[PDB]
């Protein structure tokens, strides 16, 4: 969980090279869905990122 | 707890670079930011682990066992 | 007695729309609506609706 409230859990997991990276590389630790952002209205966890 | 070692993101290693990155702030009186990146660490992924590790290993190796 | 007249007739709370949705049996923009939640707290508001053009009530989620 974040400090939003935001709990979940792992679903499945992937190594680097199908993970989605970027231009620099940076492959990121964990993607979560866009659909917990608007009905739970937490724009601070989006501000502190 | 020391420095991790390998950057959890990328994979580089780190750990080496910590007494580096104190010495960096102790005498050099430089500040951080670019003492980072005269540390020559230019991903950032790589960057938040010495930027946010605390070291407990020193508070805990303060006792006195055996 | 003109101001008993008045008096006499009470509450005429009225409502106030907009035009965005449609009604849900005359298929009419008068729309108005409400805001609270009612279920527990993981979930938003309910957003009532309620039809003026023919008085019409219905729901979205
Ligand atoms: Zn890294
Ligand atoms: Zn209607």
């Amino acid at each position: 969980a974040s400090r939003h409230g935001q709990k979940g859990t792992i679903g499945i997991t992937y190594r680097r090279e199908d993970m989605p990276f970027t231009a620099e590389g940076i492959v990121p630790d964990l993607i979560i869905n866009p659909h917990a952002i608007p009905s739970r209205m937490t724009v601070a966890h989006l501000i502190e990122c | 707890m020391i420095v991790p070692v390998r950057c959890f993101s990328c994979g580089k290693v780190v750990g080496d670079k910590w007494e580096s990155y104190l010495n960096l702030l102790q005498e050099d009186e430089l500040d951080e930011g670019t003492a980072l990146s005269r540390l020559g660490l230019k991903r950032y992924c790589c960057r938040r682990m010495i930027l946010t590790h605390v070291d407990l290993i020193e508070k805990f190796l303060r006792y006195n066992p055996l | 007695a003109k101001q008993n007249l008045y008096n006499a007739q009470g509450a005429t709370i009225e409502r106030s729309v907009t035009d965005r949705f449609t009604c849900g049996k005359c298929k009419e923009k008068k729309v108005s609506y409400y805001q609270l939640q009612t279920r527990s707290a993981d979930e938003p508001l309910t957003t009532f609706c309620t039809c003026e053009a023919c008085g019409n009530r219905w729901k979205f989620s």
